[PDB]
């Protein structure tokens, strides 16, 4: 199991990620502001605290050249919208588009609310 | 089924299906009419011609463009073309397809709503769509923050986006382009001795355009060079096989981009008319536009036009700012790809004016839904 | 467990833990909102900005203080903040921390039963505290005598302490501050052609405030000298790259604080305030408060705001006393830092207003309790 | 011998002698330069147009105004309609002639003494003074208590006089007038596919804009109205005998004071901006500012703006506050008419700056004068 330290992660980083490694999501997360692009480790943590995900509403990880972007958004704005009503987080000034664009305070708001649940 | 993706240019038109990543039919947006007596056996017997067929027949057709400076002139031409578009060139029914079409910005309403008709009266679409030319050639660049240059046959506009919002205010339009560079280096061409006077000739003379022409890094240099030394001749052959040649009319031709005086207009050209856009804008946004300047358009291809925009716009930023433009080699097909990419997101499948909605709002539903 | 301290202030929110030295958050008391139409799709998804990134964005938004001179008028905009502060920047349960909140002197008493109500019924808190915003920054000093001279964004006061006794009747309150420096600043900008009108603006004019703007010894002597030669003229770079200078309003602004007429108000200085509210002590601790002038507040961080005060008021002062201003270096966070202390103390623990004694007497506990 | 008046407004220039009730010239700030090759034989001897001849001639002319948002941005161009004004329009020597002259408050430094040079180095005026616009419009009145709102061509402005006193405090301008009203006519214009884009077409919109533009009493039910009915659209002929219709668009270009949103602005329209300069003003006046709304400048001259304002200061207002508009139909000329009665007092008179002063003091005189 890797249990590095990188060159500036904090210990509340760390956890995120090593439970991110733990739980056992497809991708091997080893940058939380990295992989959580797309939203679909998010998606994949949805289902292991028991939220149900639709898959058919989530673009797949073979992105089509055009518009890879927009398909990204849109599975960065289902994640925010499982994560705000059947999640029951609070998610105040929060889009899809933070975690499309990776703003670590409303990404760490989510995991720790993932880490709570 | 699948949607269908028709930007009706003014000068081409680009169409084909949503999640392909380039039009499959590219055809001259024409129709051509006999001028001639029949005195050819079976040459006679068609009425109309269309496609390539009006343009590999021009030699005894008379040739006229329905959409003039982005809007729609005549609109039994215009169906001429869809027909030909959907059945000829695609060979789909359009009854089975959603259908997205473009429009330049600042348009008449009336050409939005006659075409809304049309795609659900005369072509029974299920649903359609009309978007932006300049915001699909954003998409086409995967930004969702950046001014937008666009160069077509008929119109250029400037609109800028900022994390996904326009600035209306700030968007700006002019009818120059493409087409009237083609009349303007038809005019300079009689310096020579040469003479084109017929549409035929008019689309002779858009080739030697696409084929000769460029844009100058500094013009009066370039004056001076051409006025000394024959480097920058060129030769071009006719279809009957006399030879032309032109060395200053290259870029004399695109010069009118930045000189719209050369023929009279009183605008600014198409450096200054992106400076003001961002002027237009916001203080705290101004700084991520100049620095994602989109080219897009035919017009937008000639040799040199990104280098002159670069030197334009630094010559008018306040120097601190990073000027950058961005000229993909597929500019040519930007508003289409981005089209098709629009058309293919799943967040988009409620966008679409459905013909239930048309039945109830009529051909004004177009304005609340686009 | 640990208790949390939350210096809700008019400009900037500080956040934290008893016990730490330090706000672990300090973000601007700001909510944003889109000003402009989104034509991107999936992008217009987010209805507000809350913290740093309403900041950054600012540039498409519409920012609202909640909190206009001290008062919260804006509540759900401040359950927004309180939400933004707890699972954003902090990120703990606030169904497991006692809360410490601030507030001014003379303030109208519905805004700490509200924020009682809140605490107890939208966050639930176990326990929470009110604390007067100068009287944890005597305890940030260690001082138990002294007048505190409390300058934030909205409200400046004045709270004299004697041996940890307050004198209420003495307690004076100013509705003057950063705020309305940052507006006049603005005003006076117009005299050479700077412009700022957008609440994108003001946050610009707020930054040339903090990094510009000092406090004159004489303001005669400064004018004189400014009316003479260029040498307290500066400059400031805007974000779009524009150049601005100022040399006459660095001084002018910040001498509001001393003659507040310059603002229309009929009000006396800084120093005549505190001067008086020592007048009104009893004449036996005069003296010590003399000695004892504490300042607090980023209103306080002007240079020479010290200097000028101690000279002001050893000019009011019966000659035979001795002036001393305390001008710590964390003047900006003496409320949070002596919140921290207050709040880290065991004697303390018995003072939360516990949930058991609100779900009892209602908001109104907190007029008893604190 | 007699003062003159000269009211240098952003589009419009009044002039005459004090004691007169109206201004003897009035003619457009203009300048305009011809864009054309000269095909008439000497015809092209002229380099330049000024006044009404700028604008009869604006078919081959380029027009710059050299004011604008009351700031003189071309002072070479504003010395030649200076020059035009006394030499040709008055024709009278300002040798021999004090001259007042007028501007708009907040304003840059700069210009005041720039006017204030030209006036005595190139004019060589023996006396002069610069009076605030909104103080005229108060004399006209015949008024010492009041609050003014004055909008012309370029600027916006509120100004509350109580007992002869203004309240500096509570003056307040807004970058909003004719001029953008124009240009917002000229984009909404389009939408019915009429095209405006030479500034000679400009002043064919500013005269349609005079002409069938008027302030709903009720946007919301007018675009209903519009929308629903052909009763509102209105016809005119262009100067090539082309005739244009518009209906809606008569009432969405005035509606831009009352929601500045249309053109992309953040600030609140003229009834807000009137009653927030009411609200910053001592509650015991505010009585008598509500009962004395006096308007003033052409852009207040639209059919139905006192109702309008009258009914959304009356939704501002306490209720218990009666409201009341004064809009006399000499509001285009309230200015200047004040001009003439402030320097036809006699009490004025010794407030003139003689040369003699500015002769010691320098341009900077203007400032303790006026
Ligand atoms: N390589 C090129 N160099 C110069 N001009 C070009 C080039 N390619 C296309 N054009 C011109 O651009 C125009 C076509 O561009 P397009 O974007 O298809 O316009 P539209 O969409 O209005 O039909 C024509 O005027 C054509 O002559
Ligand atoms: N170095 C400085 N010089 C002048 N003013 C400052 C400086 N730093 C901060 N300020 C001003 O002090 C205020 C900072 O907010 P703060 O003092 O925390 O008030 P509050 O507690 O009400 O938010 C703002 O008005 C800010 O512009
Ligand atoms: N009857 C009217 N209706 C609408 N607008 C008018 C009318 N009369 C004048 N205007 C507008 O008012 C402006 C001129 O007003 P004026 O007070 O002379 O401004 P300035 O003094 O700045 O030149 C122009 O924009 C003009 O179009
Ligand atoms: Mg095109
Ligand atoms: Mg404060
Ligand atoms: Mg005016």
């Amino acid at each position: 199991i890797d249990w590095t330290l990188l060159e500036g992660e904090t210990r509340e980083e760390r956890t995120f990620r090593n439970w991110m490694n733990s739980l056992g999501v497809n991708p091997h997360v080893n940058h939380l502001y990295a992989d959580l692009q797309d939203a679909l480790v998010i998606l994949q943590l949805y289902e292991r605290i028991k939220v149900p995900v639709d898959w058919s509403k989530v673009n797949k990880p073979p992105y089509p050249k055009l518009g890879a972007n927009m398909k990204k958004l849109e599975n960065c704005n289902y994640a925010v919208e499982l994560g705000k009503h059947p999640a029951k987080f609070s998610l105040v000034g929060i889009g899809g588009q933070d975690l499309n664009d990776g703003n670590q305070t409303l990404t760490l708001a989510l995991v720790w609310q993932l880490m709570r649940r | 089924t699948t949607a269908l993706v028709c930007d009706n240019g003014s000068g081409l038109v680009k169409a084909g299906f949503a999640g392909d990543d380039a039009p499959r039919a590219v055809f001259p947006s024409i129709v051509g009419r006999p001028r001639h007596q029949g005195v050819m056996v079976g040459m006679g017997q068609k009425d109309s011609y269309v496609g390539d067929e009006a343009q590999s027949k021009r030699g005894i057709l008379t040739l006229k463009y329905p959409i003039e400076h982005g809007i729609i002139t005549n609109w039994d031409d215009m169906e001429k073309i869809w027909h030909h578009t959907f059945y000829n060139e695609l060979r789909v029914a359009p009854e089975e397809h959603p259908t997205l079409l473009t429009e330049a910005p600042l348009n008449p309403k009336a050409n939005r709503e006659k075409m809304t008709q049309i795609m659900f009266e005369t072509f029974n679409v299920p649903a359609m769509y009309v978007a932006i030319q300049a915001v699909l050639s954003l998409y086409a660049s995967g930004r969702t923050t950046g001014i937008v240059l666009d160069s077509g046959d008929g119109v250029t506009h400037n609109v800028p986006i900022y994390e996904g919002y326009a600035l209306p205010h700030a968007i700006m339009r002019l009818d120059l382009a493409g087409r009237d560079l083609t009349d303007y280096l038809m005019k300079i061409l009689t310096e020579r001795g040469y003479s084109f006077v017929t549409t035929a000739e008019r689309e002779i003379v858009r080739d030697i355009k696409e084929k000769l022409c460029y844009v100058a890094l500094d013009f009066e240099n370039e004056m001076a060079t051409a006025a000394s030394s024959s480097s920058l001749e060129k030769s071009y052959e006719l279809p009957d096989g006399q030879v032309i040649t032109i060395g200053n009319e290259r870029f004399r031709c695109p010069e009118t981009l930045f000189q719209p005086s050369f023929i009279g207009m009183e605008s600014a050209g198409i450096h200054e008319t992106t400076y003001n856009s961002i002027m237009k804008c916001d203080i705290d946004i101004r700084k991520d536009l100049y620095a994602n300047n989109v080219m897009s358009g035919g017009t937008t291809m000639y040799p040199g036009i990104a280098d002159r925009m670069q030197k334009e716009i630094t010559a008018l930023a306040p120097s601190t700012m990073k000027i950058k433009i961005i000229a993909p080699p597929e500019r040519k097909y930007s508003v289409w790809i981005g089209g098709s990419i629009l058309a293919s997101l799943s967040t988009f499948q409620q966008m679409w004016i459905t013909k239930q909605e048309y039945d109830e709002a009529g051909p004004s539903i177009v304005h609340r839904k686009c």
